[PDB]
């Protein structure tokens, strides 16, 4: 197909997001991100990982 | 003068009563006080975060 | 006024054609005449645009039946129109369900 | 506030803007700002470089 | 073991009997042998340069 | 204005070119260059100049 | 041709792909691909990083 499939913009494949929050307990570690899907856009959580 | 030693060059400038700018717009360019990116869906729908 | 007909370059694949330009192989200089002569040369061209104006009027296509058709047509005066009604379909990189865009 | 000169923070009269070396913005700690590779350097402002 | 000394970590990979690819699709998936790009009108209408 | 202005594809801003052939004479020197305009691109020589 | 052994050329037993770092296209000498800010790096594809 050539069309009604992929964006003509600029647009990233994956983007990279950063601990907004972290909490470095003695025997615990807890981040929190603020995962922000752009508009127009559509996220698979299956295609997520913390790195 | 012949008598001249090797040396070497040093740039640097002075910018004294001024402000750095880095207006909000696509091309840089004042095309309004309102800007394009200022009046730009993906900021006035959702919220970000700035660093 | 009387401006230059585009050229229709066929596309091996698809059969598409392409995007038309004012062709420039041949045109005929002539800006170091004189007055009678260029008004004469004015004269015999638009004759020609005069041709190729009923020539015109009487997947994808092939070579052959190419040249019968897609030939070349004669714009008139310049964009004059709105910025609605365009060439366009004049333009190389330019589709029809989207506007003109490239990767 | 052991000081009676000039206040840049009031008259303007700054004097140190040729201090800085490089600026990076970046929205939801993620997208950097402009991008789209608009710049030399896509992922900053270099003010001024020393080598 | 208590008697370990100091070291260092060192990655690396090996992919032997393969080919590294650069699918010319815009989303690098195979939607088919005429990709979408390889039928856009921006390549099958004017010629360009590689490098 | 928000639309028919700028582009919001990736795309750069200020491009640099090198010397495809250089030639240092004894009291000449001569470069050429392949200056290219990519497409739906308008380059105004105004902007451009020899580093 | 003083060599008898596997010729990767033919029977396709390659093993140097790990040998590369990356890979850059551009088409005009200008625009890079797939640019649109697509990668982590749009400027190129980086195959492997050392630091």
């Amino acid at each position: 197909p050539t069309h009604d499939v992929t964006t003509e913009r600029s647009q990233r494949l994956q983007l990279r997001f950063v601990p907004v929050d972290r909490e470095d307990t003695q025997y615990s570690y807890k981040t929190r991100f603020q995962l922000a899907v752009g508009d127009n856009r559509v996220l698979d959580m299956a295609s997520t990982y913390f790195d | 003068d012949p008598r001249h030693a090797l040396r070497d060059p040093e740039r640097k400038f002075l910018c004294d009563r001024t402000l750095w700018r880095i207006p909000f717009s696509s091309n840089f360019m004042s095309m309004g006080s309102l800007t394009d990116l200022g009046q730009n869906l993906l900021y006035a729908n959702a919220a970000h975060a700035l660093d | 006024e009387i401006p230059t007909p585009y050229v229709w370059t066929f596309q091996p694949q698809m059969g598409a054609a392409a995007g038309a330009s004012q062709d420039y192989s041949t045109r005929m200089n002539w800006f170091s005449a004189g007055p009678d002569m260029i008004h004469d040369v004015n004269n015999i061209r638009d004759a020609q645009n005069r041709i190729l104006m009923t020539q015109s009027a009487i997947g994808g296509i092939g070579s052959r039946q190419f040249v019968e058709e897609f030939v070349p047509a004669v714009y008139l005066n310049p964009y004059s129109g709105p910025p609605d009604s365009y060439p366009d379909q004049f333009i190389r990189h330019y589709n029809v369900y989207s506007n003109s865009v490239s990767g | 506030f052991t000081y009676s000169g000039t206040i840049p923070y009031l008259d303007g009269t700054f004097y140190l803007s040729h201090t800085f070396r490089k600026v990076a913005i970046q929205f939801d700690s993620s997208v950097t700002w402009p991008g789209n590779d608009r710049l030399l350097t896509p992922n900053e402002f270099e003010i001024k470089i020393s080598v």
